[PDB]
């Protein structure tokens, strides 16, 4: 059997739904002057 | 009867995401509108949208 | 009412950024006033979430 | 009668005080003067629509500007030069 996560989830124990150690980073996105108007933050 | 099925206040249960498509349509509303002000969009633009 | 037809709305299904090569599409203005992408392939967009 | 447009715009010129004054436009104006000609929701072939749907992003700004060899402030001073021939030079004798 494993331990920690992956373990909580297949007993359904409380856990993350998204595993921490696999939750990847939210890669850079538009800075508000790559981007249009109509979907830039509005300052 | 003896289920007695009844409705309450928070029984009128509402979707989770309302308030975030809610939120989200005020935005576009907020920021279309601020534009047809600068001149950017028309009122027809506006109004359909 | 002003679209002339059935319109459906692509609703994102994750947070994230959205890639795709925006030279696979012609730009345009949509009704609203809004700048946008016009697609006449089946493009494939991905939203790494 | 009637009015061709060119006594129309005569006496605009001449009773209404009209004149041809610049607009300097921003980019998101420009685009809609430039993209509202073309229709209403179609593919832009004009390539001035197709340029001004990409300068509404002013990070394609810097690189026009970078490109053409301008420190980036008189390129927002030469968006304000008047457009127009210009009037014969004055010879005051």
């Amino acid at each position: 059997e494993e331990t920690g996560f992956e373990l909580d989830k297949k007993l359904g124990r409380p856990h993350p739904f998204i595993d921490p150690t696999k939750k990847k980073q939210i890669e850079t996105t538009l800075t508000s002057d790559e981007s249009w108007w109509n979907w830039r933050k509005p300052e | 009867t003896a289920t007695s099925i009844s409705l309450g206040i928070d029984d009128l249960l509402t979707i989770p995401s309302k308030g975030w498509l809610v939120q989200d349509a005020e935005q576009q509303s907020l920021i279309l509108e601020k534009h047809h002000h600068y001149g950017n969009v028309h009122a027809v633009e506006k109004l359909r949208q | 009412v002003f679209t002339g037809g059935t319109a459906e709305h692509v609703r994102a299904p994750y947070n994230g950024k959205i890639k795709f090569n925006e030279d696979l599409v012609h730009p345009t203005r949509t009704r609203h006033g809004h700048p946008a992408f016009l697609c006449y392939i089946d493009l494939s967009v991905i939203i790494e979430s | 009668d009637k009015d061709t447009e060119d006594e129309a715009r005569r006496r605009n010129w001449i009773e209404r005080g009209w004149a041809p004054w610049e607009e300097i436009l921003t980019p998101e104006a420009d685009f809609a003067r430039k993209s509202l000609n073309e229709g209403e929701e179609v593919p832009l072939q004009s390539p001035e629509a197709i340029e001004a749907f990409k300068m509404l992003r002013p990070s394609y700004r810097k690189k026009k500007i970078k490109e053409m060899g301008i420190t980036e402030d008189e390129w927002y001073a030469k968006q304000f030069e008047i457009r127009g021939d210009k009037p014969p030079p004055l010879d005051t004798s």
